[PDB]
Formats: C-alpha cells, structure tokens, sequence
DNA sequence: CAAGACCAATCTTTACACTCTGTGAGTATTAAAGTTACCTATAGCGCCAAGTGCGCAAAGGATGAGCTAGTTTTT
C-alpha cells in the first residue's frame, strides 16, 4: 500500500481534520488535556478521549492502513488468526524449553525507528503547503509527549489503539534476525507480545548455556532492547507457562502434550462447589469473582431489590459462559492439532457438562 | 501409512495440514496449481529422505526465513511385530534399535506396562527445514532412521 | 487443395511453445499483396527513425548481411515478419485462439477450411469445457 | 578481459589456477573428465552470477569444508573509458559507482596520480564459496556488481 | 557495560558520446522510457427526508423512566 495526499484527504481524514487542510494550517499534536493518566501498580496507561479528532484518525489508520503491511509468522500477538495456543503449539516437538522476556517493550520503541519503518508505505510529499509533510501529519496521531518521561522525548504509549500494530511492524526486523539465528541451530522460536519461547527437539544443553542468552542480548542490542534477568526459565522434559504445561519425555520422533494445571482451574472449581452448596450469589460474585456493584453506579432509585439480583445473575452467567467458551476453544484447538492429553480431555468434558447443568439450573431458578 | 502432512511457507502454502487419510482419498478442485505444489512438496520430501541432490523449493513470502515440511508415520503394526517374543531376527532387532530404542529407554516401569501395550497408537514425526541460504536441516540427525523410514 | 485446406489439431500432445498453425492460418487468410513494400524504403525509414548520424542503421544491416548470407526470404516468411512487426505481442487458450481466429478471418474470403480437433477436454474442468463451447 | 581462474576442492580439482590467456586457447589431453569438470565449473559460476537456482558442485574430498571458485577480470579499458573528462552519460557514471569507486575514495592524492600511468592494469576479483550444508557465499555482497560483471 | 549479527521492497529494464565513426587515465560520476497501475469500506435501532441525518434509549404522543455486560495473555 502507498498512501498519497488524496488518500489522507478522503479516507484517513474525512471530517476530523478537513477544516485544517483548506485553511492551510499544520495538524496539531495531542495535548496533555486530552489524555488520561490511569495507574495500575507500577504501570501507567494513557487513555484518549472517546470524542476527539485523533481517535477517529487512529481507528481509520488501524482498519485501513495498519492492517496490510506484511509481518513475520513468528509474531502471534495482535494479529488476526493468532492465539496463545498457537504460540504454544510449535514447541510440542521439543525436549528442552527456554523462556525470555523483554523489559519495557513499548517504552523502549524509538520514534525514529517507527518513522523509518512506516516511511516506505507513505508517499514523500508535503500535505499542507510547504510546512508539514504527510508522513509527519500521520505520525502526529500516534505519538505523545509524556510529562513523566520528558527525558525520553515523545513515545508511543500503551493504551492507544494503534500501538500493537506499530510494535509488530517495528519488531518484524528483530523477529527475522532471531528466526534466522535460530534456524541454523535447529531451535523453534515463537513470540507473543514481548515474550519469546524457544524449543530444542534434540538432546543438548544449548538452551541451558549462557551463550544463548548472550546471543539473544547481542541481537536485541541493535534496536536498544534489553532482556529481563528475573524472568529467565530453562527446563527439560516439562515446562509450565502461566498454568499451561508442555511435556515431552524425549526421544527421536516424539510428540509432546499440552495440558492445564489444577491451579489454573481452581477458581472455577471453587465457584462450582459454592453454587452446588447453595451459597448466596452475592458472596459468590464478591469473593471468588471480582465483580461488585457500587452504590455510586446506581443512577435512579426506582425499585431497589430487583436490579442487584439480576445484575449478579447476569454477571455469574456471563462468567460461566466465558469460561465454557475458553474450554471449548481448547477442545477445538485439540480437534485441529491433536496435542492435548486424553485424561485432561475427559476432565474438561466433565467440567463442561457440570457448567452447562449449572447454567440450566440458574436459568430455571431465575424463571421460577 | 502417513497420518499427517504439514507444509508451512512453501510455494503457495502458508500453513496447510492434511490428516484423516483413507484408502481411496480423492482430490478435486479448480486450482490445479495447488495440487501440483502438493505433489512437488511430497516428491521433494521423499527425495531428501533418500539423500538425493535436488533444488530447494521457493518461499511463499520473503518476510520469513524458514520453510517446514512435517510427516507423521503410524508405527503401530511394526512395533507389535518387533516387540513380540516370537520374532527373533536381524531385521526386527535392527528396526527396534533404529525406531523404538531411544523413545523407550527414557520411560519408567509404569508407563511401559498397562499404559502403552493395550490399544495405544505409536507415531513417529520427522521435520525438514529449509533456510534462507538454501540450507536443509532435519529434526533427527541420523541417516539410518531416514533410510529405514 | 489451396481452396479447401485441412487443419488437424491434437490437444493431448500439444506444444504450447509452437505457433506454426496460427501463422499458417494468418498467412493463408489475407487480402493484401505484401510484395509492393519496398525493402530499401522501409530500411531507410527505420534508419532515419533511429540515428545519431545519417546512414548508420543501413551500414549495420549491410555488415550483418555480409556475414549472415543465407537463402533469401520466401513470401510466407516475409508476410510473417510483417505481421509480427505489426502486432503488439507473440492448451485451452491455444485452441480457443485458433477457433476464434479461423471464424473471424474467414469472413471476407472465399476459402473454407476444415478443422479436426481431437479430445478438446483433455485436462480441463467441466466448467472450462462448457465455457469454451 | 579475464585473466585468472582458480578452483579449490571441487570435483576433480585440489588447487588449479589458469592464467596468461591469449586470443586463441587450445585444450588437448586424454583426460576428458578434467575438461568436462572445468566446463561445469565455469557454467556454474556464470549461472550463479545471474542468480539462477542450480545444484551445487561436489567436493573432491570430505576432509575439508569449503569449495572456492575465484575469477579475476581486467578492467583497464573500462576504467580508461569511464574516468575520462569526455563521456557524460547515464551508463558511464553508473559503472564507476558499481564496478569502480570504494577503492579510490580510500586512496590519498599521491596514489591516484601514480595510478594514472599508461602502464597500469586494474583488476577485479570475485570469490564464490560453497559450504558443507550447500550454502553459497560471495566475497562481494552486492547483486548490482554481479549483474554488471 | 558494550557487541559482530542492522529486513523487504521501494515498478522494470537497459544501456557509449562525440567533432572527429574509432577511441577514451575526473581529487571521487544513472536515468529515462514503458507498462502498469491497487485498493479501502464500516458500528444500536427506528423513522422519513431513504442516508449527507435526527431522535432516543417510557410507553408516546418531540429532555422521569428503567438500564448490567464474558475468559486468557501481553501489562
């Protein structure tokens, strides 16, 4: 794709910035009065106003522009058809497993790297007179000058709509380099967001050596990225990643299996047990699940003891339906690839039957 | 008796998997190029199995660096034949040492008995990788296994 | 023989890189006398078209001819060369082109050829054969 | 305009160098296999110059890991033509960018005046390396130079 | 703490300039035709003006209604 002046005049900016084009005025940047500063632990999330000229431009860029630039198959995050299960699937054929993480992935993306990556797909011309270029005008809708990070200048912040696509486009080069490095060693490599998973099917201690870490660090130093030394895992014949267990006993032509730990399913089992023991829905929805109806959210008093009950029932049924959808997604993944343990399949079939029975009982009780 | 054929990033394939084969599998369609590409992939794999010098296949896209061909063989009847106490021959013992030796010495005394000797189906997986510099790599580094397969 | 030509086409063992039937059909079905074209005049026209100095393409052609000396062109070869220099470009598609050209050219002439086609559906989807008909 | 051809560890060559070529060269001998191998080496090199997919040549012995083909071209006439204050054309100014330069910008003002003598010859060298994994390496990593040569 | 290893494609080819029509020794030297040339597309619902919008979210009757929202990963 090659975006020209008319494309930005009609498609990218149909009505938001049409006033600034005929008047021959430069496109303004995003001011500090239009972005929120949500905080979560040691993380800062930037939220833009839902009614702003830049939000519509970002959505149009995401749908029409940042969806056709080719990517690398090793990236399985924020891409249509990608999933965590597809991120774990290729490593079932390996006997040794290694995991790596990138420290401050979004905060360390250089803006000039983004500009260079997006330059070939944008025509080199002046959008507004002889003062502002088309590339700069497009790029002013994705960056932000962080008041807390003025030392680093302006960066692409997490919480915007166009950040993941830009991250994938920027990191395509590093993905290609790492894949080329791993191909010669016979190591399967996959990436989800900023997490890298490496699998070795042969009997060797390459993944447990410091040489692999040094090589990955040297590769990542071209674009200024660093690894996190507190999240380095290297094991053999079994690995656990956020409750997903991948096992392979070893041997020539051996196929591993993927299952879920018991701790991964602990909350749903507790909810099912509480529901089968006739526990009030308020306690179930407040203790196990983190859903609570604050009194401030109430707008009109009207009637009191009829909306809380239906709200809690809807939240419970939505939670159960979502977890059922997750389990049947696992079942569909098994049907497509056949890399799931049989006993786990029996267990999840029983759990699905129990969940469906509980949902039917909840619906019948609500109707009565 | 092949069970699964997987092709990733080769010719006109991005990620194509064929399984559940029957005796009289029939292929129809309008895209004859796809059938020709599948035939070429199979012939290339079987030529590389027998150590023949052939031109590597092309890539669907140049934004990747690998092309993989995966084959799965159902080695169930051969395992039953070899592991029987009645058969004492050179070929049976050689087959056991080549196919079922490495994968069986890493198991304890619980999985071997009453867990893999009743109805289980044994599978053997072989992967061929083509790099960007026209280099060919195997998942198993043993020519004897490839010759026996 | 020259009033009722016979054309035979084999579809199974067909060479797609050979266009001899097309050239024969074009040469036979013409209403122009190509012998009135002056070779010297055409060579002079080409030389004047491409020249940094008057009389340079003629010298090149003469030097080439002085060492490529072979049998002179026949009439059919000359008309084929003229058609090739006039047109802009050189299994099922070949047969369709043959039939369409035969139908189109045999409209202002009193020559009626007869064409035999063997197995037109070799290696064709049924919809392709229906579309051909 | 070609002087040196060197082959190391390929087919039936250990280390063979051919130079001092004349206008007419006659090849005689009872070892026709050597002539065929030389023809194959030349054709393989010129097919790799034009980016064509061909089978890599075999090694004379397996106790090595590389196979080298070296070509040396005489570029005196082209250097005299391009570097004259008489020819201002698109093709003249492109050969100096691709074939020449990157070797005169690294010289001071005393080597250039001494390199303009009427009794000087300019040479260009290309090296093709074949590895054990059927990989191809070039001494100059620029397709434009290969296309121009 | 620094570090070799810094993507693919960006449209595709092809090709001497001069005065002399056969020959050329720059302190840093591609470019103009031809042939193409690609597609992006929409969200709650209903209504009347039929998509460029307006109203409303109580019916209904132009601003009381009433008013929830899945899992997991990255983070």
């Amino acid at each position: 794709i090659l975006v020209d002046k008319v494309f930005y005049e009609k498609i990218l900016s149909v009505e938001s910035f049409k006033e600034n084009i005929i008047t021959q005025s430069a496109i303004p940047k995003i001011s500090n009065k239009e972005v929120r500063l949500i905080s979560s632990g040691s993380k800062i999330f930037y939220a833009i106003n839902n009614t702003s000229p830049h939000s519509h431009v970002q959505l149009r860029l995401n749908r029409f522009f940042l969806s056709h630039i080719p990517l690398n198959s090793a990236a399985k995050a924020f891409v249509r058809g990608g999933s965590y299960l597809k991120y774990l699937e290729p490593h079932i054929y390996g006997s040794s497993y290694c995991r790596l993480d990138i420290s401050s992935f979004f905060n360390n993306i250089s803006f000039d790297d983004v500009k260079q990556s997006l330059s070939p797909y944008i025509k080199d011309e002046y959008l507004i007179g002889t003062e502002q270029k088309l590339i700069d005008a497009i790029l002013n809708s994705v960056g932000y000058e962080s008041p807390i990070r003025k030392d680093k200048g302006m960066i692409i912040p997490m919480g915007f709509r166009t950040s993941p696509a830009i991250s994938n486009i920027v990191f395509r080069k590093m993905d290609l380099l790492i894949q080329d490095f791993c191909a010669k060693k016979g190591v399967i490599y996959s990436r989800y967001a900023d997490d890298m998973l490496f699998s070795n099917p042969r009997e060797s201690k390459l993944l447990m050596s410091d040489y692999f870490i040094d090589e990955i660090s040297s590769l990542l130093s071209i674009m200024g990225f660093n690894i996190n030394q507190s999240k380095y895992i290297s094991r053999e014949k079994e690995i656990s990643i956020n409750g997903y267990v991948i096992e392979n006993k070893g041997g020539n032509g051996s196929i591993g299996t993927i299952r879920l730990s018991k701790s991964k399913l602990n909350t749903v089992l507790k909810v099912t047990h509480a529901l089968a023991q006739n526990i009030p829905y308020k306690n179930i929805c407040n203790k196990y699940i983190k859903v609570r109806l604050k009194e401030k959210n109430i707008k009109y008093e009207s009637k009191k003891d009829e909306f809380e009950k239906k709200y809690y029932r809807d939240q419970l049924i939505n939670y159960l339906g979502g977890y059922r959808s997750y389990l049947i997604s696992l079942v569909k993944f098994h049907s497509e690839y056949k890399c799931v343990n049989s006993d786990f399949i029996i267990q999840i079939n029983g759990i699905l039957n129990d969940i469906q029975n509980h949902i039917q009982k909840i619906k019948k009780n609500r109707r009565l | 008796t092949i069970e699964s054929i997987r092709v990733k990033n080769l010719l006109s394939f991005d990620d194509v998997i064929l399984r559940d084969f029957r005796d009289i599998n029939c292929i129809i369609g309008r895209n004859n190029v796809g059938k020709s590409n599948l035939l070429k992939v199979i012939r290339y794999f079987y030529a590389k199995l027998e150590n023949k010098k052939v031109i590597p296949l092309d890539f669907h896209t140049n934004y990747n660096a690998v092309g993989e061909i995966t084959f799965t063989f159902d080695t169930t009847r051969i395992k039953k034949i070899v592991t029987s106490r009645k058969n004492n021959g050179r070929f049976h013992k050689h087959i056991y040492n080549t196919l079922f030796k490495s994968s069986s010495v890493k198991l304890n005394f619980e999985e071997l008995i009453a867990r893999k000797n009743s109805t289980n189906k044994s599978f053997f997986s072989l992967t061929l990788t083509i790099c960007k510099d026209d280099s060919v790599m195997w998942s198993v580094d043993d020519p004897k296994v490839r010759s026996l397969l | 023989a020259t009033l009722y030509p016979f054309l035979y086409i084999e579809t199974r063992h067909i060479d797609l890189y050979d266009w001899n039937p097309i050239w024969k059909l074009i040469s036979n079905l013409n209403s122009f006398n190509f012998d009135d074209v002056d070779h010297d005049e055409l060579v002079n026209f080409l030389d004047e078209k491409i020249s940094s100095r008057k009389g340079d393409y003629k010298k090149y052609i003469d030097r080439v001819v002085s060492v490529i000396d072979t049998k002179p062109y026949t009439y059919k070869e000359k008309v084929i060369n003229y058609i090739k220099v006039a047109i802009k470009g050189d299994s099922n598609k070949f047969l369709e082109t043959l039939l369409h050209l035969l139908i189109t050219l045999t409209r202002t002439e009193f020559i009626s050829p007869i064409v035999y086609i063997d197995e037109p559906e070799v290696g064709l989807h049924p919809k392709l054969a229906e579309s051909f008909v």
